[PDB]
RNA sequence: AAACUCCAGUUGACACAAAAUAGACUACGAAAGUGGCUUUAACAUAUCUGAACACACAAUAGCUAAGACCCAAACUGGGAUUAGAUACCCCACUAUGCUUAGCCCUAAACCUCAACAGUUAAAUCAACAAAACUGCUCGCCAGAACACUACGAGCCACAGCUUAAAACUCAAA
């Protein structure tokens, strides 16, 4: 409100391709969370819920993260058969 | 040059230019894309109205007012009154996440105006007022 | 509900009977020359009645169609009629117990203070068997609890082979009420 | 102790804004302060409007005050800034010269057991 | 549907309300709690253990008095749903959530892990939870239900809190 307006959150659109412009924005409002922040602000989420569900979405965080590094690590012995017949 | 996503700042000296406009001069289409509605209204750069059309304003009703092509129809509403005072090029600030906040944007384009910027003012607070108590569906 | 709004661009007839800012008649025409009459003008649609076979719609302002709304309203408050007359209904049992009649009877009460109709059926109870008349007797029991506050709408009736009766009660009109006040007061200077 | 007055004044002339500071500096020695040093951070536009005694501003002149006073004189001195007009904001912080930094040998790694276990 | 139509949109001015992101961090505090900024004061104990009641605290809700009031919101009113709907769904608004001064003293007040010290070798270990134990101390428990009840006593509590039985009943819980 007392801030300038036209340079928070605002993209330019080139070539008039609105369409891409407007996915870019919606990209940028996305990877900041604020896309996922109006919308749980549409109804108050109650303090117990919102704890509940920040330390949900920290440990699948670190669920998925562990789940990935073990598969990487084992599929460096993907390749062929070394030893085909025995 | 290379294309810059980034508006350009007011006060610097840009070469860029739409109808021998610059950037702080081009006027602004304000979209207020709700769950319910959406409301387009269409300003001068020094806030002078030029052009307003809503879902409602269309003769769209209750559920129809909160659909696509009910914005769309609002934009293409709103393009009309506005080019017939001079408008070509707009910036677009649109506030909501409502259904109407992509097609209110294509109807200003399939009425006759030229985006050059896309704006989201959508209020978030920091910390405010509290919602009201969730559904229980 | 039906708005006094702008109808829009999209008419949905084809035929338009179509009226002036000034309510000069401009008699029919294809709903594509008003489309052209509302963009020359900078005009708004509204529909004014739709009981004539002809739609008959109007062009208006928007401070018009404001003023329109403004006067609907305050005729709506001065004159708020009540439309709608709910059907509330209650399907009891023969052997219902008198604490759950007492219930129901309490909220058939406030049902016809709200002057609702309300539809009572009673069904043979499970195990047991009843004779017609007896089932009728809760009726009477039903409106006895209100007696010059409600009455018979429709009299107590067979229905399904007679296995279950049927009824409905409503709130006494203002005359039937002032009767009762009346027949009340007789009996009241007789004793 | 030590303090730090990150001062924002009024976009003036020269001969206003050095009345400003004169009587900034001034406050705060006849509040017991020590003044050590004066530095121009020089005329900017604010990061937003602010509002200051029934003004809006979107430019200032930025300085700072590097003075040692006692504790009992940084209530007064923030009241003093509220009152005068020619200050948009002003605060007083610790200066943070005073506060030494504890070295750091690297980053340690962290066991992800512990992360889900905490 | 009701509701509003001195309504809505842009712009400007604007709080005794609440504190995006950081925070994927795991810190501070005895616990309860504590996540905008600044400053002041400031986080007991050079052996441990040690209280339903002593001493001092203790979320939310609630009481007494005076204030603030954006938003949310029991109750209540209206709309709708329903066989009914004292609900779930929609709207409005109050107590209340805030401040100040007093109370009240409860919680699934829960890592559902008492404090301190020690061990990783034995048998690893009913099961699940959270690897299994030792020393030492305090608190507490002894079938279910009756019973977060009765009576007594204490308490700023008066529809309250704390402590807390018995008779009848069962072969389970
Ligand atoms: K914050
Ligand atoms: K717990
Ligand atoms: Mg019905
Ligand atoms: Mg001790
Ligand atoms: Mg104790
Ligand atoms: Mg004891
Ligand atoms: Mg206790
Ligand atoms: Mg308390
Ligand atoms: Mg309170
Ligand atoms: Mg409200
Ligand atoms: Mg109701
Ligand atoms: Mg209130
Ligand atoms: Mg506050
Ligand atoms: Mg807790
Ligand atoms: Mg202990
Ligand atoms: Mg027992
Ligand atoms: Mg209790
Ligand atoms: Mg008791
Ligand atoms: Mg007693």
């Amino acid at each position: 409100a007392k801030h300038l307006k036209f340079i928070a959150r605002t993209v330019m659109v080139q070539e008039g391709n609105v369409e891409s412009a407007y996915r870019t924005l919606n990209r940028i409002l996305t990877m900041d969370g604020l896309i996922e922040d109006i919308k749980h602000r549409r109804y108050y989420e109650k303090p117990c819920r919102r704890r509940q569900r920040e330390s949900y979405e920290r440990c699948r965080r670190i669920y998925n993260m562990e789940m990935a590094r073990k598969i990487n690590f084992l599929m460096r012995k993907n390749r062929a058969d070394p030893w085909q017949g025995c | 040059t290379k294309f810059s996503i980034y508006p350009p700042i007011p006060g610097e000296e840009s070469s860029l230019r739409w109808a021998g406009k610059k950037f702080e001069e081009i006027p602004i289409a304000h979209i207020k894309a709700s769950h319910n509605n959406t409301q387009i209204q269409v300003v001068s750069a020094s806030n002078e109205p030029l052009a307003f059309a809503s879902c409602g304003t269309e003769g769209f009703r209750n559920a129809k007012k909160g659909t696509g092509i009910a914005a769309q129809t609002a934009g293409i509403a709103a393009a009309a009154r506005a080019k017939q005072k001079g408008v070509i090029h707009i910036r677009v600030v649109v506030k909501g996440l409502g259904p109407g906040r992509l097609s209110a944007m294509h109807g200003l384009i399939m009425g006759g105006l030229e985006v050059i910027s896309i704006t989201d003012n959508t209020p978030i607070p920091h910390x405010g007022c509290r919602p009201r108590k969730a559904r229980k569906l | 509900k039906t708005a006094f709004s702008n109808v829009g661009r999209k008419i949905s007839q084809r035929v338009i009977h179509l009226f002036d800012e000034k309510g000069n008649d401009l008699g029919n025409m294809h709903r594509a020359n008003v489309i052209r009459l509302m963009d020359e003008r900078d005009l708004r649609l509204v529909q004014r009645n739709t009981s004539t076979e002809p739609a008959e719609y109007q062009l208006m302002t928007g401070l018009q169609i404001l003023q329109e709304r403004q006067r609907l309203r305050e005729m709506e408050k001065a004159n708020p009629k009540t439309g709608p007359t709910l059907r509330k209904e209650l399907i009891l049992s023969s052997n219902i117990g008198q604490h759950d009649l007492d219930t129901k009877t309490k909220q058939i009460q406030q049902w016809i203070k709200k002057k609702h109709l309300v539809q009572i059926t009673i069904k043979k109870g499970k195990n047991v068997d009843v004779s017609e008349n007896e089932m009728e007797e809760i009726f009477h029991q039903i409106l006895q609890t209100m007696p010059g506050i409600a009455t018979f709408s429709s009299r107590p009736q067979a229905v399904q082979g007679g296995k279950a009766l049927m009824c409905v009660l409503r709130a006494l009109s203002k005359n039937e009420e002032k009767a009762y006040k009346e027949t009340q007061e007789t009996q009241e200077r007789d004793t | 102790p030590r303090y730090e007055l990150a001062l924002i004044l009024k976009a003036m002339q020269r001969p206003e804004t050095a009345a400003t500071l004169k009587r900034t500096i001034e406050a705060l020695m006849d509040r017991g302060a020590i003044v050590r040093d004066l530095e121009n951070l020089g005329e900017r536009a604010l990061p937003y409007r602010i509002s200051a005694h029934s003004q809006q501003h979107n430019r200032g002149g930025y300085f700072l005050v590097d003075f040692y006073a006692p504790t009992a004189a940084v209530e007064s001195m923030v009241e003093h800034l509220s009152r005068d007009i020619d200050v948009i904001r002003g605060n007083i912080v610790k200066h943070p010269l005073t506060q030494e930094l504890k070295e750091c040998e690297g980053i340690v790694p962290v066991p992800l057991a512990e992360k889900l276990y905490s």
